[PDB]
RNA sequence: UAAAGUUGCUGCAGUUAAAAAGCUCGUAGUUGGAUCUUCUCGGCCGAAGCGUUUACUUUGAAAAAA
C-alpha cells in the first residue's frame, strides 16, 4: 500500500522536474510535506504552490521553476545527532557549496544548516539540491 | 501578431484560407497539434482554428525577417506539391531553395558538394520532411513546419497549423508566409494587396497542365 | 561563480533553456537560439529589435519545442491573447 | 503539455475525468423529483437508485435499478435538485 | 488492491465537497431518526437502511442531516445487531460455502474460496476484538458457524 | 440579552441587545426571538473607515439565528446605516496539550474546541447565507498563507459588498488573510 | 586487512551471465494514510525547578591508568 506519503511527494516532484513540467500536483498532503515545500521555497528550490483543500486530505499544486537537480527522502528517518550531521552532509550532498538535508528536529522542520545553528539534531527526512 | 490591429486577420485572408481549405485537417490528431484545432465535424474532419494558424505563420514571419542574410534561411520539399511554391517564396523572399530529392548530409557533411549551412529551416510536411528535419538536430537549425493535425512536431520549433495534404492549401500558405515576410521586411504593400496572386504557387499536375495548355 | 574575493573565475557563464531554465550544454547540437522580429506597434514593420528564446535539444526532441515556443512569445506579447 | 494549470482546469476536462480523479472529488449522480400525473406529492429519487421504488398514489413504479442509472419509467416527469 | 483478488479495480462513491443539509430535503433530523428506527424494526442493517433512505427518502447523507452515523444511532437507541453487519455477512457467506461443499466433495475452488472467506472473517474479528466490539472469547469454528446467522 | 463572560455589558453590547429588544416588542420576529439571546458583539474595522458588527452567539442558539440570519442581519443594517453585521458563534478553543501542563483537565480535548475545527467553523458561520463550495490556501515564497474561499455563484448576487467585510472580521478573530471569490463550477 | 560496490547498512545483484519459491492463504517478524495553536500561596513589592508517558534530540553528573 501506500507509506511514507513524503516519499511519494517527493518523487512526485522530482519526477515532474525531470520531465521539465512546471507544476506538479501532489496527493495526499500532510504537515510534513507542507513543511518540506517550505523548507524548499525557503531556498528558491520550488516557488509557490498552493493547497487545494479537499474534505478528506489535500492535495497540492506545486509551481516548478527548474531549479532542482534532485529531491529525495530518506527511510527509515534515522536518528541524526549534531556530530553524525556531517558524514550525512558528505553521503548525501552534492557539494559543501549547496545542497540542504531537511530533518525534523524539536524546533521544527528545518534544514542541516539552521539544525546546526540551533545545536538540535533530529531525525533525517530527506535531502534537496 | 502582439493583439496589433495592422497585424490583425482580415476578411480576404480568411476568405483565401476557407477557399482553399486551409483548415480542413487530417481524420488523425497529434496530441501537440491539439491546441491549433477547433473541433472535429461529423465526418471525422479536424477543422483548425484560423486565428491560430494566423499568429503562428505572423510568429514564422517574425522568424524569418530576423534573419538579416535572406540566403542564409533555406526553405525545403520533397512533395510534389511544394516545390513550385518554395521556389516562388525563394525567387519573392531571397530564401534557398531545395526542391525534390533532400542530400542527407546536406548540412552535416562538410566535404559533399552542396553542402551549406543555413540558419533557419522552412518546410512543407515534417513527415514527408523528415530528413532536414534530423539534420537540424546536428548544426543547431531552428525550424519552421507548415503541419497538418496528424503530422509530429518532432524538431519542429514553429509549426504552422494548416492543410498541406492539397495543393493549393499549400501554395496559399507559402504565398502567405512570403506576403508578410515582405511586409514585415518594408517592400511591398500591407495597405493595398500584394502583387503576385496565389496561384502562382500553386502545383499543378501533368492533367491541369495539359488541360490548360 | 564568485569566490572568497569576488571576481568572477569561471570561464564563462552557460545558456539556459527558456522553457526548463536548464543549462544548454557546450556540445548540445539540437539547441536553437531564435531571433523573433520584434515589430512597431502601428506600422507592422522590422524595427530592428528582437526577442531571443534559446531552446535546449531535449525539448525538442520531444515535440514540445513548438508549445514551449509559442508559451515564450505569448508571454513576450508577441503573440495575441486568443 | 509541459505547461499545464492544474489549478484551474476546464470544466469540461473536470466533467470529462472520473469522478474520484478531479482536483476535488464530485459524484456523478444527483437527485431529481418526479412527479406522476394522479398524485400530487413529490418523491426525491436517487439517479443512480438500487431498489424499485414505489409510488404510494399511483400503481406504476418511478424508476427500475440498473447496472448504473436507475430507469426511469414514462409518464413521470424528472426536475434535478441543486 | 482486493485482499484476496489480482484487481484493483477504482468504483466507490465519491462524497461531494458540501457537508451540509440539501436545500431539497425537509426532514428534520428527528423524522430522519425515526425512519432510521423504523427500518432497524423492518430488520434492515445499516447498510440497506442508507441504501433505502438514499433512493427513497432524498436524504444525501444521514451524518449530515442528524449528525451521527447509522449505526451510532441504532446503538444510542439499543436496536443494534449482536454482531456486525460486515462480519455477519462474511460468516453467512462462509456458511453458505460450507454447505454447498458438504455435498459437492470434489469442489477444490469452493474449498480455495472458502479458506479466503474464513480468513476474511478472521482478519475481521481480530479487528473488532482489538476494538472491544466482540468479546475477546468471540471465535469462529466450523462446527458454531450456522447458528451465529 | 447579552451575557458576556465577565456579564458586564458594554455600550455597543448594550445597544444591540436594545436593538434586538426592540425587534421582540415590534416586528413579525418576536416569536423566535423571545427564546432568543446573544454572548457578544464587537466594533471593527475591515477596510480603512468602514466598520462592521460581529454578533456573538451561543452556540447552541447559532442554528436558531441561522433561519432568521436574513431578516436580522436586515434590520440591522437598518438600523446602523451603512456598517455590515456578521453573526458568528461563541466557540472556545481548547489549548493544545503539552509535556509541561497542570492537572486541569484528566479528558481528552474533543475534535471541535481545536483552533483548526474552530476557524474552520467561524469561516462557515461567518457568512449563513452564502455556502463554502471549495477553498485553497496558497503559500507564497515569504512563507505567508492565504486562504481562497470559493462561495456559490448563484448566491453571488447579494454577497458581493459583504467581501473585504468577511476578511475584516476573519483578519480580526482568526488572524488569516483570506479572500472570497466565485467560481463558476460548483 | 584494504583493494572487495567479488557479502553490498552506507552499497551489489536475481529476463537471457549464478539467481523470483509452481500458486495462494496465513501467524510471529517488518512496515503502516489525513487529521488536534508555585496550590500549608510564595523570602527591599515576597521561590514553581515534569503538579499524563516513552523513543528521539540537547545538556549535566558519574565514568582507571596505559
Amino acid at each position: 500500500v501506500r507509506m511514507n506519503v513524503l516519499a511519494d511527494a517527493l518523487k512526485s516532484i522530482n519526477n515532474a522536474e525531470k520531465r521539465g513540467k512546471r507544476q506538479v500536483l501532489i496527493r495526499p498532503c500532510s504537515k510534513v510535506i507542507v513543511r518540506f515545500l517550505t523548507v524548499m521555497m525557503k531556498h528558491g528550490y520550488i516557488g509557490e504552490f498552493e493547497i487545494i483543500d479537499d474534505h478528506r486530505a489535500g492535495k497540492i499544486v506545486v509551481n516548478l521553476t527548474g531549479r532542482l537537480n534532485k529531491c529525495g527522502v530518506i527511510s527509515p528517518r534515522f536518528d541524526v545527532q549534531l556530530k553524525d550531521l556531517e558524514k550525512w552532509q558528505n553521503n548525501l550532498l552534492p557539494s559543501r557549496q549547496f545542497g540542504f538535508i531537511v530533518l525534523t528536529t524539536s524546533a521544527g522542520i528545518m534544514d542541516h544548516e539552521e539544525a546546526r545553528r540551533k545545536h538540535t539534531g533530529g531525525k533525517i527526512l530527506g535531502f534537496f539540491f | 501578431s502582439g493583439a496589433l490591429d495592422v497585424l490583425q486577420m482580415k476578411e480576404e485572408d480568411v476568405l483565401k484560407f476557407l477557399a482553399a481549405g486551409t483548415h480542413l485537417g487530417g481524420t488523425n490528431l497529434d496530441f501537440q497539434m491539439e491546441q491549433y484545432i477547433y473541433k472535429r465535424k461529423s465526418d471525422g474532419i479536424y477543422i483548425i482554428n484560423l486565428k491560430r494558424t494566423w499568429e503562428k505563420l505572423l510568429l514564422a514571419a517574425r522568424a524569418i525577417v530576423a534573419i538579416e542574410n535572406p540566403a542564409d534561411v533555406s526553405v525545403i520539399s520533397s512533395r510534389n506539391t511544394g516545390q513550385r511554391a518554395v521556389l516562388k517564396f525563394a525567387a519573392a523572399t531571397g530564401a534557398t531553395p531545395i526542391a525534390g530529392r533532400f542530400t542527407p548530409g546536406t548540412f552535416t557533411n562538410q566535404i559533399q558538394a552542396a553542402f551549406r549551412e543555413p540558419r533557419l529551416l522552412v518546410v512543407t510536411d515534417p513527415r514527408a520532411d523528415h530528413q532536414p528535419l534530423t539534420e537540424a538536430s546536428y548544426v543547431n537549425l531552428p525550424t519552421i513546419a507548415l503541419c497538418n493535425t496528424d503530422s509530429p512536431l518532432r524538431y519542429v520549433d514553429i509549426a504552422i497549423p494548416c492543410n498541406n495534404k492539397g495543393a493549393h492549401s499549400v501554395g496559399l500558405m507559402w504565398w502567405m508566409l512570403a506576403r508578410e515576410v515582405l511586409r514585415m521586411r518594408g517592400t511591398i504593400s500591407r495597405e493595398h494587396p500584394w502583387e503576385v496572386m496565389p496561384d502562382l504557387y500553386f502545383y499543378r499536375d501533368p492533367e491541369e497542365i495539359e488541360k490548360e495548355e | 561563480m564568485q569566490n572568497d574575493a569576488g571576481e568572477f573565475v569561471d570561464l564563462y557563464v552557460p545558456r539556459k533553456c527558456s522553457a526548463s531554465n536548464r543549462i544548454i550544454g557546450a556540445k548540445d547540437h539540437a539547441s536553437i537560439q531564435m531571433n523573433v522580429a520584434e515589430v512597431d506597434k502601428v506600422t507592422g514593420r522590422f524595427n530592428g529589435q528582437f526577442k531571443t528564446y534559446a531552446i535546449c535539444g531535449a525539448i525538442r526532441r520531444m515535440g514540445e519545442s513548438d508549445d514551449s515556443i509559442l508559451r515564450l512569445a505569448k508571454a513576450d506579447g508577441i503573440v495575441s491573447k486568443n | 503539455p509541459l505547461a499545464k494549470d492544474l489549478l484551474h482546469p476546464s470544466p469540461e476536462e473536470e466533467k470529462r475525468k472520473h469522478k474520484k480523479k478531479r482536483l476535488v472529488q464530485s459524484p456523478n449522480s444527483y437527485f431529481m423529483d418526479v412527479k406522476c400525473p394522479g398524485c400530487y406529492k413529490i418523491t426525491t429519487v436517487f439517479s443512480h437508485a438500487q431498489t424499485v421504488v414505489l409510488c404510494v398514489g399511483c400503481s406504476t413504479v418511478l424508476c427500475q435499478p440498473t447496472g448504473g442509472k436507475a430507469r426511469l419509467t414514462e409518464g413521470c416527469s424528472f426536475r434535478r435538485k441543486q | 488492491g482486493r485482499m484476496h483478488a489480482p484487481g484493483k479495480g477504482l468504483s466507490q462513491s465519491a462524497l461531494p465537497y458540501r457537508r451540509s443539509v440539501p436545500t431539497w430535503l425537509k426532514l428534520t433530523s428527528d423524522d430522519v431518526k425515526e425512519q432510521i428506527y423504523k427500518l432497524a424494526k423492518k430488520g434492515l442493517t445499516p447498510s440497506q437502511i442508507g441504501v433505502i433512505l438514499r433512493d427513497s427518502h432524498g436524504v444525501a447523507q444521514v451524518r449530515f442531516v442528524t449528525g451521527n452515523k447509522i449505526l451510532r444511532i441504532l446503538k444510542s437507541k439499543g436496536l443494534a445487531p449482536d454482531l456486525p453487519e460486515d462480519l455477519y455477512h462474511l460468516i453467512k457467506k462462509a456458511v453458505a460455502v460450507r454447505k454447498h461443499l458438504e455435498r459437492n466433495r470434489k469442489d477444490k475452488d469452493a474449498k480455495f474460496r472458502l479458506i479466503l472467506i474464513e480468513s476474511r472473517i478472521h482478519r475481521l474479528a481480530r479487528y473488532y476484538k482489538t476494538k472491544r466490539v466482540l468479546p475477546p472469547n468471540w471465535k469462529y469454528e466450523s462446527s458454531t458457524a450456522s447458528a451465529l446467522v | 440579552i447579552v451575557k458576556p463572560n465577565g456579564e458586564k455589558p458594554d455600550e455597543f453590547e448594550s445597544g444591540i441587545s436594545q436593538a434586538l429588544l426592540e425587534l421582540e416588542m415590534n416586528s413579525d420576529l418576536k416569536a423566535q426571538l423571545r427564546e432568543l439571546n446573544i454572548t457578544a458583539a464587537k466594533e471593527i474595522e475591515v477596510g480603512g473607515g468602514r466598520k462592521a458588527i460581529i454578533i456573538f452567539v451561543p452556540v447552541p442558539q447559532l442554528k436558531s439565528f441561522q433561519k432568521i440570519q436574513v431578516r436580522l442581519v436586515r434590520e440591522l443594517e437598518k438600523k446602523f446605516s451603512g456598517k455590515h453585521v456578521v453573526f458568528i458563534a461563541q466557540r472556545r478553543i481548547l489549548p493544545k496539550p503539552t509535556r509541561k501542563s497542570r492537572t486541569k483537565n484528566k479528558q481528552k480535548r474533543p475534535r471541535s474546541r481545536t483552533l483548526t475545527a474552530v476557524h474552520d467553523a467561524i469561516l462557515e458561520d461567518l457568512v449563513f447565507p452564502s455556502e463554502i463550495v471549495g477553498k485553497r490556501i496558497r503559500v507564497k515564497l515569504d512563507g505567508s498563507r492565504l486562504i481562497k474561499v470559493h462561495l456559490d455563484k448563484a448566491q453571488q448576487n447579494n454577497v458581493e459588498h459583504k467581501v473585504e467585510t468577511f476578511s475584516g472580521v476573519y483578519k480580526k478573530l482568526t488572524g488569516k488573510d483570506v479572500n472570497f471569490e466565485f467560481p463558476e463550477f460548483q
